[PDB]
């Protein structure tokens, strides 16, 4: 579910391509 | 961009998810 923080929400409920793609910096 | 199934990120998960996504030839350090 909800999460401050990336890696954990990545984990506790999982990311995909885009959600890891707004997370991508310069 | 597409109907994707989340992928649990959970540990090294997230790197090598994260190396993918943003970019292999450029994760020189942030992974």
């Amino acid at each position: 579910a909800a999460a401050t923080n990336p890696a954990r929400y990545c984990c506790l409920s999982g990311c995909t391509q885009q959600d890891l793609l707004t997370l991508c910096p310069y | 961009p597409t109907p994707e199934m989340r992928e649990k990120l959970c540990g090294h998960h997230f790197v090598r998810a994260l190396v993918r996504v943003c970019g292999g030839p450029r994760w020189s350090t942030e992974a």
